[PDB]
């Protein structure tokens, strides 16, 4: 990590409901299912 | 006017019906609540005075769990509660249990609801029976239902999207038994039977979608896309419209020979999408590739008899003609000597809609190739020895006998499958 | 909506059943006072399989406790979940069976069997639909083995079509607890062969081996063995209680497991059993679950599968997993170990998948194997029974209870014939 | 109640009091065929010298002759109400001798 | 994605393996807790060659730690990287082999070899693709030599095509530690000739030489020798783990090194090993690395290459370097020292280049030389073995473990045949 000579949640205006239900969203569930389906190639 | 009644029997039938009906809702804009914010939906949905649309489908199963999953999930305000029919005791992988003892009252109620559904249809293109050959519910109850439908409705075209056991991989042990029984049953009732194999669709997902852990949801989504492509010509206008009745005329040469390999193209993830041109010729070639077949059955072993191609999206007749000419000039693709044309091309102007949450990419073109070819006898050949190997010892036969079957039923089913093998050999031979 | 009637017999059976009910209540979020505290819809979705709703929010097990001495079920009420059971389902005698199968089956078991059947019928009729009965007990004890086999016979008479499942703790090979274990086991096996549709064989020494080698426990009490048995008994029926991607009920398991009616004895195991130190050192994957599942050390039966041949094997997986991954794992296991699998069955695996893993475990898998290896266990029990019967030691205690000597030899003949059938299908060749 | 080997064969036909006459393979141990024609306990069975037919007696006096390969009842005859006990085929003959009470 | 199964055997083998795993974890940026803390993508790119992922981010070696006494791996666990290893991979007995190869191969090794093979098979089956096994151990010790040779034979039987690499600490020429070193070495070399595909020969006295003459250390403990051995063990396989301008796997090295199957014994050395004083002063260049590696003093083998002839020699360089510079340097070495190189091979050098130098070093290069010089080492070991075997000293300890005297003679004959082949290819003339 280079030297640099504020929170991500604060950025983009993410609401507390979105933060709480981030992993509970059906779209995120589908994303997790796809990531699990592509084992070791998920990060490709 | 172009109504088609959908039947989903057993766990596999209901689980592919979930994908099919989600796809239809996405395609026609119908929200899961039941209503959408013309008359292209009439094939699959019947509209009420309130404007809310109910599918013309029937979820039949002897087990409550799968149907209750639908009753509890998102599509609880869409389906008809009585159309969801739930049994009390499962068939326990017993064809006799699903065909002789438990299936009676359930099939009576099923015929009742099917009459009620067909009474609401001006026209009726046919029935789409989605079951699982290899399970007591799907095989036995499905066979009984198909027999009853053949007896009462008569000449209505029943298209059976059956899933036979894979060559090597499987989940059941008595699967050869009940598969042979159900194949005996459905050789004489269904009009066009579409073969599907879990191993082949797993291979398709692993190779084309790059899914190292394919699952039943992915398999059902692929099957749903294929059935949507099959029915697209009923709901959306386009050049070279193809009909349910035209499937049989252009695909079934003789009444016994009506089993069909199905292949969809392209099957590409969005990361691999827009990285190839995806032209009509290339998608036709992919559809004719043996790996793209959804049945573990190499077409190189046999010879093609007929091929119905269903093109979706931005497809032009010049391109379908050029691709089919290249296919005819191709040497590995081999046709029977008695069918010089052997092709039924049909285009549709509606591109395949992409399911959010799916792996398929948004592609402007698609091909669904459904082919009658004599190679399909190979899968019956595999089950014919998988059956007799267990039948020599009469293993698990007491289970089937206990629910009111006889050794004669097994003998007759084996003999009829042997006759089907012989018929496939004879049609393949000159 | 497919109900199961749980029955506990004998001291060992009662303790195992109490631990099983504790585990099931933990899985469904049921406190010992009966109130639901799970905060999950799926826990209450199929609670009626095991429990019934009381006047209030209380949930009561569909359990029937059987014994001839009241001390064991006094301990049952003193147990952590001793209050969930209805007091009317405790059926007890006054003089316990002195490890005497004859006493528990003919003399003292005859009187109490009236109340046992009355309670069983009362619980069965209230059920909408009945999958069947599951009876947990120990072979090699008076009240448990004898009285339980008597109940099993009566229930088979009453409900021939309903499923019968038995969890029998067969006497262990090396270290035997009571002297008359071979006699009681020989007599109970004869009843289980004729009556029980589905039977699981468990051994205390196999449980000790697994809890000392895999779990790496130093001082495992009977509570831990009951814990492992309870895990298996929950996992066998999790498909009824929870949604599954490929579900399979008890009757489906029996159909896919039993080739012939007399070959219905099964050896079971549970995964993932991980030592506490290596819990961070195990990566929870379907191949790892299969590797532990097919290991002979994980089997809770004394007989090791390597000696025999797998006639059939069911694997009920639980958790978020790929059907392709599971199916490929089992096919690959069969292909690698084709020597240990019977040739005249093309596929020897019944794979089922459930979407609800046990609490805390991301994935799990219970294994139910029908293999010819259990032949050697029945052979050892025969080697003990014949040795004792030749000199007729302790035979007078069974004789004084009104049991004819011919009954012992009939039971031995039945068990030897079962051994012969297992050998026949171990060495049967295709075509 | 009765037991008889099929002539010069590994098949064994056994008649039971369950009103059933079952033909088994001795080597395999499985029931090749079963006959449910009887209405009472089947006292006896007898084979034709060639094995073509099987005569099974009944407690009510009914004697049923079954065909081996057709697996069907060729001839159901009735003696008096007394039980038929055991029977015997004539040596390469078309006659069946039955006992009676 | 070409995995390697590491095995450590005996006291010396276990300690060398611990140091090697410390070095590899440092190179891949793995802290003793297993979490990656390296901050370089290429480190994690091919971490699967040695490590597997746990439930968390933990990375654990694919190592199997073998012994008959527990204190050695108690020390291993107490070491700085003791808790990275999977606890299930520690296979140890109760009583160690008293420097008795017979005890480690026949009596006490027989029982534990089943568990060892189970652990090895479990580690191999989890691998996607298996390059092979590497066994680090010491010839001249009871458990080390015995269990190592037995396990190598078993692994050769199970996986014949998979590569086998051995790091054998041959007993030192001058100063021997234990009396029965000649016996153990003679019995182990016979097994290694037949089974081990690729073998590195190491000497404690040769390492002591390099640490006094190149490294100029004062009182170097066994940790330093293990550190240098670990450097060689890492550098031999760095091409698998890191991208290379001209990469070369273990099979490529073996193919280019082994002219005939029995001539698979190799001497190895590492560069640049320099003292602290001249570190600022020494020029870090490809010619300097070549000059150092081709020195006899750089060898970790006691035998000096000047007496023998180089049959083959591989050099694996690490660092952003000129392939022309490397090739020209090694061609120049061949041309200058053509008397030390075999005539009937036009090129006796296999050059491999990797783009990632080891941490701290601007450059590096590991050398693996197949030369007939090791003939004198085997000759000396035979000279000691024959001296003891003529009078049958200490022979009764081995004979009491149930091995024939004939095995000693067969091992000596095989070892002498290997020496004869080395001499034949030293003095072979072209055409
Ligand atoms: N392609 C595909 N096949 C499935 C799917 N789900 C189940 N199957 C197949 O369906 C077969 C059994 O289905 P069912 O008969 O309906 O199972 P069930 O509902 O419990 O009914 P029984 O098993 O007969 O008691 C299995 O052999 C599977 O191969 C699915 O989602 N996709
Ligand atoms: N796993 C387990 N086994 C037990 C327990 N209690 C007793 N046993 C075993 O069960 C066997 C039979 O005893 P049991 O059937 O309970 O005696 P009974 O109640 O008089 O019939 C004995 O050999 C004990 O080793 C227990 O809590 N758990
Ligand atoms: N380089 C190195 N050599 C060692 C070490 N420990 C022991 N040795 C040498 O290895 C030789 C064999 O010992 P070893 O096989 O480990 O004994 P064993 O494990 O009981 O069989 C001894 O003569 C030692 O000189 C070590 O940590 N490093």
């Amino acid at each position: 990590q280079p030297q640099q000579p504020v929170p991500l949640a604060q950025s983009l205006g993410l609401t507390q409901d979105e933060v709480a239900g981030a992993l509970s969203h059906p779209m995120v569930h589908e994303l997790a299912r796809s990531l699990y389906g592509k084992a070791s190639g998920a990060t490709s | 006017m172009r109504e088609v009644i959908s039947i989903h029997i057993g766990q596999a039938g209901i689980q592919v019906g979930n994908a099919c009906w989600e796809l239809y809702c996405l395609e026609h804009g119908i929200q899961p609540d039941g209503q959408m914010p013309d008359d292209a939906f009439n094939t699959f949905f019947s509209e009420t005075g309130a404007g809310k649309h109910v599918p013309r489908c029937i979820f039949l199963d002897l087990e409550p769990t799968v149907v209750d999953e639908v009753r509890t999930g998102t599509y609880r305000q869409l389906f008809h509660p009585e159309q969801l029919i739930s049994g009390k005791e499962d068939a326990a992988n017993n064809f006799a249990r699903g065909h002789y003892t438990i299936g009676k009252e359930i099939v009576d109620l099923a015929l009742d609801r099917i009459r009620k559904l067909a009474d609401n249809c001006t026209g009726l293109q046919g029935f789409l029976v989605f079951n699982a050959v290899g399970g007591g519910t799907g095989s036995g109850l499905g066979s009984l239902l198909l027999e009853r439908l053949s007896v009462d409705y008569g000449k209505k075209s029943k298209l059976g999207f059956t899933v036979y056991p894979s060559p090597q991989v499987s989940t059941a042990v008595v699967e050869p038994y009940n598969s042979v029984l159900s194949t005996h049953s459905l050789l004489e009732h269904t009009d066009v039977a579409v073969m599907l194999d879990n191993e082949a669709i797993y291979d398709i997902c692993r190779r084309s979608l790059d899914i190292e852990r394919p699952t039943y949801t992915n398999l059902n989504r692929l099957i749903a896309q294929v059935i949507s492509s099959l029915t697209a010509s009923l709901r959306f206008d386009g050049a070279l419209n193809v009909d349910i009745t035209e499937f049989q005329t252009n695909l079934v040469p003789y009444p016994r020979i009506h089993f069909m390999l199905s292949s969809y193209a392209p099957i590409i993830s969005a990361e691999k999408a827009y990285h190839e041109q995806l032209s009509v010729a290339e998608i036709t070639n992919a559809a004719f590739e043996p790996a793209s077949m959804m049945v573990k059955c190499d077409p190189r072993h046999g010879k093609y008899m007929a091929c119905c191609l269903m093109y979706r999206g931005d497809v032009v007749p010049k391109d379908v003609n050029a691709s089919v000419a290249t296919i005819k000039t191709k040497r590995t693709i081999q046709f029977v000597d008695w069918c010089p044309t052997g092709f039924k091309c049909g285009i549709n102007y509606q591109p395949p809609t992409v399911v959010p949450g799916g792996d398929l990419a948004k592609v402007q073109r698609a091909v669904c190739m459904i082919s009658n070819s004599t190679a399909i006898g190979e899968i019956f050949s595999r089950l014919d020895h998988k059956f007799d190997l267990m039948y020599a010892k009469r293993a698990f036969v007491h289970w089937y006998v206990g629910e009111g079957m006889e050794e004669g039923e097994f003998s007759e089913a084996r003999e009829d499958l042997a006759a089907l093998e012989k018929d496939f050999e004879e049609v393949g031979a000159e | 909506m497919r109900e199961i009637v749980h029955i506990q017999g004998g001291q060992c059976g009662n303790q195992i059943g109490a631990k099983f009910w504790e585990v099931v209540s933990d899985e469904h979020g049921i406190d010992p006072t009966g109130t639901y505290h799970g905060d999950s819809d799926l826990q209450l979705e199929r609670i009626n399989v095991y429990f019934n709703e009381a006047t209030g929010g209380r949930y009561v097990p569909r359990a029937i406790l059987m014994d001839l001495e009241p001390g064991t079920m006094d301990s049952v009420r003193s147990g952590p979940y001793g209050q969930i059971f209805r007091p009317d389902n405790f059926v007890f005698g006054q003089t316990g069976a002195g490890n005497n199968w004859a006493k528990g089956h003919y003399t003292e078991g005859a009187e109490l069997i009236d109340s046992v059947l009355d309670v069983v019928r009362k619980e069965a009729e209230s059920c909408d639909c009945l999958q069947g009965f599951q009876v947990c007990h120990s072979l090699g004890g008076g009240t448990g083995s004898g009285m339980g086999t008597l109940l099993i016979s009566k229930i088979r008479e009453e409900y021939p079509d309903r499923m019968m499942l038995t969890f029998s703790v067969v006497p262990s090979p090396k270290v035997s607890d009571t002297v008359v274990e071979p006699y009681n086991a020989t007599l109970s096996v004869h009843q289980l062969v004729e009556n029980a549709d589905e039977c699981m064989v468990l051994d205390n020494e196999a449980l000790y081996d697994i809890c000392f080698r895999t779990l790496k426990l130093t001082t495992p009490t009977f509570g831990d063995l009951n814990h492992l048995i309870s895990a298996v008994m929950s996992g066998i029926t999790c498909c009824l209680r929870f949604p599954g991607q490929l579900n399979a009920d008890l009757r489906k398991l029996a159909v896919n497991l039993i080739p012939f009616p007399r070959l219905h004895f099964f050896m079971v195991g549970f995964t993932p059993l991980t030592s506490r130190g290596s819990q961070q050192y195990r990566a929870l994957t379907v191949p790892e679950l299969t590797q532990q599942m097919w290991d002979a050390k994980n089997m809770m039966c004394a007989a090791d599968p390597r000696h025999g041949r797998y006639l059939t094997a069911s694997a009920l997986f639980r958790g978020r997993m790929s059907t392709k991954e599971v199916d490929e794992q089992m096919l690959n296991v069969q292909n690698k170990n084709s020597s240990y699998f019977v040739e005249w069955i093309p596929n020897n695996v019944k794979s089922s998948v459930c979407d609800i893993p046990p609490k805390g475990l991301k994935m799990s898998a219970t294994f139910i194997g029908n293999s010819t290896a259990i032949q050697e266990m029945f052979k050892r029990v025969s080697e003990q029974f014949t040795a004792m019967f030749r000199r007729k030691a302790f035979l007078h205690w069974y004789t004084g209870e009104g049991m004819d000597e011919m009954e012992f030899t009939e039971a031995e003949s039945n068990m030897n014939d079962l051994v012969s059938e297992y050998q026949q299908y171990q060495d049967a060749s295709a075509e | 109640n009765d037991l008889a080997w099929q002539p010069f064969s590994s098949s064994l036909a056994t008649a039971s009091s369950d009103k059933t006459v079952s033909v088994w393979d001795a080597r395999a141990g499985l029931c090749t065929q079963t006959y449910y024609g009887h209405q009472n306990s089947c006292n006896g069975v007898s084979f034709n010298i060639l094995g073509t037919q099987l005569a099974s007696t009944d407690a009510d006096g009914v004697v049923k002759l079954w065909d081996t390969r057709m697996t069907a009842e060729v001839a159901t005859i009735n003696t008096g109400k007394h039980p038929a006990n055991k029977s015997c085929f004539d040596r390469s003959g078309q006659v069946l001798a039955v006992a009676c009470d």
